[PDB]
């Protein structure tokens, strides 16, 4: 969300 | 106890190269769940590391806020001191 990736509950900052 | 407080710029495009999972929707504390070789993350002083628990960002405790408020305090730049992201940290 926030223009970042989630994917199983993991965002990537 | 036994925080560890980092402050790290994110790079050119904004990304700083650590991942997360938790958060209050999650029902699990907020926790470091991935580190990429050579970004802002990997390069700090101390390195941030997988397991690490978030307590603080820029100075705010993120108890109650869900994965993604959490997200959003990571990509809100003006909340940033100097330009640096601030954690607060708890090792594994």
């Amino acid at each position: 969300s926030w223009e970042s990736h989630k994917s199983g509950g993991e965002t990537r900052l | 106890d036994n925080l560890v407080l980092i402050r790290m710029k994110p790079d050119e495009n904004g990304r700083f190269g650590f991942n997360v999972k938790g958060g209050y929707d999650q029902k699990m504390p907020v926790i470091v769940s991935r580190v990429a070789p050579g970004t802002p993350a990997d390069l700090c002083v101390p390195r941030l590391n997988e397991g690490d628990q978030v307590v603080l960002i820029n100075g705010r405790d993120i108890a109650e806020h869900t994965h993604d408020q959490v997200v959003l305090f990571i990509k809100a730049s003006c909340e940033r001191h100097s330009g640096e992201l601030m954690l607060l940290v708890r090792p594994n």
